[PDB]
RNA sequence: CUCGGAGCAGAACCCAACCUCCGAGCAGUACAUGCUAAGACUUCACCAGUCAAAGCGAACUACUAUACUCAAUUGAUCCAAU
């Protein structure tokens, strides 16, 4: 009986395991997918700097991710 | 090896600009 | 010794056969869930962090 | 022996040495070898079907 | 009463050249990790482009060449616009193919550099080998 | 062993043959004090048995 | 080692060598590697699988653990399906 | 203490003082370039090519063959000069290049390349193959003879026999169709050998076909010296070479030390030199032409050793030298408990003296 | 002697030599050997082991695709390439 | 006070001083850093440590892909937790 249920339980456990891995790996695309869109968010907020380099350059972008 | 004739055969360094900051 | 960054945690198959593998992964990252080699069913299946080992 | 050293084109160190060296100019390096002794195998008799 | 014609020697002497590598059982020179190309292969395909010609070549690890094509040769050069550009290097895998075929080389590697990989008329010439019959990969050394 | 003992009249194959018989004839030395259980029957021999 | 029991006038075995060796009859001790089971996660697989071979002893190791046991342990077993049973008698062995 | 070197050493003639003035290589490939010409070279040090290379004869190798065709290089030139000309003032033609769609007739190459560079492309893979080193001893012809040989498999299809493709002895059960240009009144003498078929010597081969004073390129009117045999490759001895020789008489010869009888099944009287049936017949015959195919083992192969050899078929196999072990020791130190069961013959539990 | 013995159905007799044609020789006797065991009963045993496997595979007709062995993938190759060269007659 | 690199120790190995200098007690990327197995190396013993063909299973016909980058980046037995 133990050996039988075990067997049962990873076949059952198997059979749904094709379809957690498509959910998986479509969401870990998506992961990357959404780090890539962070990115380039950065390199806007340094554009609307205009060169004005210095000490105020760090909270500048933590003002417009507030308007985010 | 330094005692055979084909010692420094390997030697390339000296064909470069010399590149030391 | 009080500097701290990563853990240890064991990674648990989600096949049902039991087999465990420990991983080290950032303590500020979300729990892992990985696609590694199951001997039981012998063939890649999802792994999912369950428990924290030790403080690496 | 001694032998000819030609890099990998993805090793870029070494490729960045190589392409500066005056032309007319190549590197050697000191390379190991076996010489194998033994043959692969043999065909032998085996039957007379 | 013995037959004369079932003398046979108890070792079987085969000289031909190909024999262990037709059999996928000869040794391949493994080894020379640390520099390119590498000489774990029986035949290479090896691509010469000139100035003003293309030739491919099929050669054996030992150095000796097996078959070739040249746009140098008055056979091709006599149908072509341009010995130079990527329908000479295409026509050159055509007939280099065929010449494969014809002298029982089915199997080779070609070890490009990065940019010839990358080219088109590498990717032109490479098609051409395989649409001809020519398989671009060697079978692996049985050791067992 | 046991075709060695019946060949030299030392096991007689005409009655049955147990652990005392087996005794009897010096063909095997058991000890119980050393957790034997008696005597397992292997194949060496079988070809000319 | 205790070389006369006070109550038999014996030699006595160090039991400490029974629980970490095995005797194969023809002298050969065995044993498992130190760490084995040790710091696993910062171990390399090449490291691990030859940390869990079953090793020999040396000579000098192999004449000191017979001193510390007694003969009772160098005697022939028969055990029932013992997984050692083939090494207990060498084989080609010349000199 | 050092050592003079024994030569020029490598980077010896470049000018260190003007360095910065000196052209760089700049690129890989030009690095390559020379470098795989430096290697080429011969040196004074050890190198792999000494130990790994061929040990190839210092004097040339013999020409054996017919002399050079005669060409006018200055008629060809213009004559060439003039088509290439033709062809890229066509404007379809520049278009079809600038487009990359153009191709070449493959069937036309091959003509013109059996006339031109074709021989010289053959003699280079004869060599590879090894027949000249086992048909002649080394001796070299360029066959400026096309042979063409042909196998009718079924009734509507050939298996053509080039320079080492694969033919199976099913499809080389008959003789094949075999065609040359020859002119009026020349004579020819055609032979096939199995280079590495031979089960007995094994420096010797088997004489599968030969025959003799062919008129011009009427195969079939020329005398049958031995009849067609097909090929036997033993099963289990690999890939055989099986070459067919052309060569072009001078006169007529006499073959009847080399006349072998009307079926020829006995293998002592098919073992056949071409190194030694040439030599005796060099004055008066010359290699014209060559073509050879490779051929393992099939099932037709044993109706022929068992009809028509009427033997028992050889089988063999390809045995590898047995596993190195370092010689047993009594305390095998830090070796796994597998150690033992190198030095076991047998795997099935042994009881001594019990 | 393969093609005589009545134990063995005449289908079944046809599908060994086929399929074993290289373990029966001139006579036409199938001959098996093991050479496995240094007892002559386990070698017997092997050999007829051997037997009534030979006669279950003809039987049982497998229809089922086995994965191609790495020496058989070179000769398909070899063999595909020399089905290309094969010419037609010019005027058949 | 343990570990690694360099000089002393110029060229196989080895080589000391409360000798001369610089470092380590991690980090990062993988998740087949899966399994197995010839033959070897070894810090002068032991312990420990190191490299690996073939094979299985993967990957693969774009990836200097196959024992990850990395110099050291580390702790025996008993015992405890599970
Ligand atoms: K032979
Ligand atoms: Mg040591
Ligand atoms: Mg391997």
């Amino acid at each position: 009986q133990k050996r039988r249920e075990r067997e049962q339980h990873i076949a059952e456990c198997m059979a749904k395991m094709p379809q957690m891995i498509v959910n998986w790996q479509q969401q870990q695309r998506e992961n990357w997918e959404k780090a890539q869109a962070d990115k380039e968010r950065r390199a806007r907020l340094q554009a609307e700097a205009q060169e004005l380099l210095g000490y105020q350059v760090d909270p500048r972008s933590a003002r417009f991710q507030e308007l985010l | 090896y330094k005692t055979k004739p084909t010692h420094g055969i390997g030697k390339y360094k000296h064909l470069i600009k010399a590149e030391e900051p | 010794k009080s500097k701290s960054k990563n853990i240890l945690v064991r990674m648990v198959s989600e096949a049902g056969t039991g087999f465990c593998f420990n991983t080290k992964r950032n303590r500020l990252r979300e729990k892992l869930t990985l696609l590694h080699y199951d001997p039981v069913v012998k063939q890649r299946v999802l792994f999912v962090e369950k428990k924290k080992i030790r403080s690496l | 022996t001694k032998e000819v050293y030609v890099p990998h084109p993805r090793n870029t160190e070494a490729v960045d040495l190589i392409t500066r060296l005056p032309k007319g100019a190549v590197l050697y390096k000191t390379f190991v070898h076996v010489v194998p002794a033994k043959p692969e195998g043999t065909f032998k008799l085996v039957a007379m079907l | 009463d013995p037959v004369e014609n079932e003398a046979v020697a108890p070792e079987f002497t085969n000289r031909n050249p190909r024999n262990l590598e037709l059999l996928s059982v000869a040794r391949k020179e493994r080894g020379w990790r640390t520099v390119f190309p590498s000489r774990e292969f029986w035949h290479r395909l090896r691509v010469i482009r000139t100035q003003h010609h293309v030739e491919a070549l099929v050669e054996h690890q030992n150095g000796k060449v097996v078959v070739s094509a040249s746009t140098r040769e008055w056979a091709i050069k006599k149908h072509l616009y341009s010995t130079r550009n990527v329908v000479a290097c295409e026509s050159i895998g055509r007939v280099l193919a065929q010449r494969c075929l014809e002298a029982g080389i089915n199997f080779m590697v070609y070890q490009p550099t990065p940019w010839e990989a990358a080219s088109d008329s590498m990717k032109r010439l490479q098609s051409a080998m395989t649409e001809g019959g020519v398989v671009l990969r060697e079978p692996q050394r049985i050791y067992e | 062993r046991l075709q060695y003992l019946i060949d030299l009249g030392r096991v007689d194959p005409s009655q049955p043959i147990d652990l005392t018989q087996l005794v009897n004839g010096r063909g095997v030395t058991i000890q119980p004090l050393k957790r034997d259980y008696g005597v397992q029957l292997v194949e060496e021999g079988a070809d000319t048995f | 080692l205790t070389y006369f029991s006070a109550r038999k006038g014996k030699r006595k075995t160090v039991k400490a060598v029974i629980d970490r060796f095995l005797r194969l009859h023809c002298g050969l001790w065995v044993r498992r590697k130190a760490g084995y089971k040790k710091k696993l996660w910062k171990k390399t697989p090449a490291r691990k699988k030859r940390l869990r071979e079953f090793v020999f002893c040396n000579k000098t190791q192999s004449k000191l653990l017979d001193k510390m046991t007694t003969s009772f342990w160098k005697r022939r077993n028969w055990y029932v399906d013992d997984p050692y049973q083939k090494y207990h008698d060498r084989t080609n062995l010349k000199v | 203490r050092r050592t003079p070197p024994l030569g020029p050493m490598p980077n010896s003639d470049i000018d260190l003082s003007n360095l910065e003035r000196l052209e760089k290589y700049r690129s890989f490939d030009r690095y390559r370039r020379r470098a795989e010409q430096e290697a080429q070279a011969p040196h004074w040090w050890r190198t792999y090519r000494e130990y790994f290379g061929e040990k190839t004869d210092p004097k040339e190798k013999i020409d054996i063959g017919l002399p050079p065709p005669k060409v006018s290089r200055t008629q060809q030139l213009l004559e060439r000069k003039q088509a290439i000309q033709e062809l890229r003032a066509n404007v379809e033609e520049e278009r079809a290049a600038r487009l990359r769609t153009a191709s070449v007739p493959l069937d036309a190459v091959r003509a013109e390349w059996e006339r031109t560079c074709g021989p010289y492309h053959k003699q280079r893979l004869a060599e590879y193959y090894g027949l000249y080193r086992d048909l002649f001893h080394g001796a070299t012809f360029v066959p400026r003879v096309p042979l063409h040989v042909a196998y009718a498999v079924g009734e509507d299809d050939l298996m053509p026999v080039y320079c080492g493709n694969e033919v199976t002895p099913t499809e080389a059960a008959q003789a094949p169709e075999v065609t040359y240009e020859a002119e009026e009144g020349s004579l020819w003498t055609l032979l096939l050998t199995s280079l590495d078929g031979h089960l007995l010597e094994p420096d010797a081969e088997y004489l599968h076909w030969l025959l003799t004073n062919i008129p011009g390129n009427r195969v079939a009117e020329g005398q049958v010296t031995c009849p067609y045999l097909p090929p036997f490759p033993a099963r289990g001895s690999g890939i055989h070479r099986l070459a067919f020789l052309l060569f072009k008489q001078d006169q007529p010869i006499d073959f009847s030390e080399d006349a072998r009888p009307s079926p020829c099944y006995q293998l002592a009287q098919r073992t056949f030199r071409t190194f030694d049936f040439y030599k005796k017949h060099q004055e008066t015959m010359t290699p014209a032409g060559l073509s050879f195919f490779q051929c393992r083992w099939d099932d037709s192969v044993t109706y022929i050793f068992h009809q028509l050899l009427d033997m028992r078929e050889p089988v063999f196999e390809f045995v590898r030298p047995p596993p190195y072990h370092p010689k047993q020791k009594r305390f095998p130190h830090r070796q796994p408990l597998r150690y033992l069961d190198r030095y076991r013959d047998s795997h099935e539990p042994t009881y001594g003296i019990y | 002697h393969l093609a005589t013995a009545e134990w063995i159905a005449e289908p079944v007799r046809q599908k060994i030599a086929i399929t074993h044609k290289n373990k029966i020789n001139r006579l036409g006797e199938l001959i098996l050997t093991s050479e496995s065991s240094r007892y002559q009963f386990r070698n017997l045993a092997d050999c007829l082991q051997k037997i009534r496997d030979m006669i279950t595979e003809a039987s049982q007709t497998p229809k089922e695709p086995t994965k191609e062995d790495v020496k058989l993938h070179r000769i398909r190759i070899e063999n595909m390439n020399r089905e290309r060269l094969r010419q037609k007659r010019i005027h058949s």
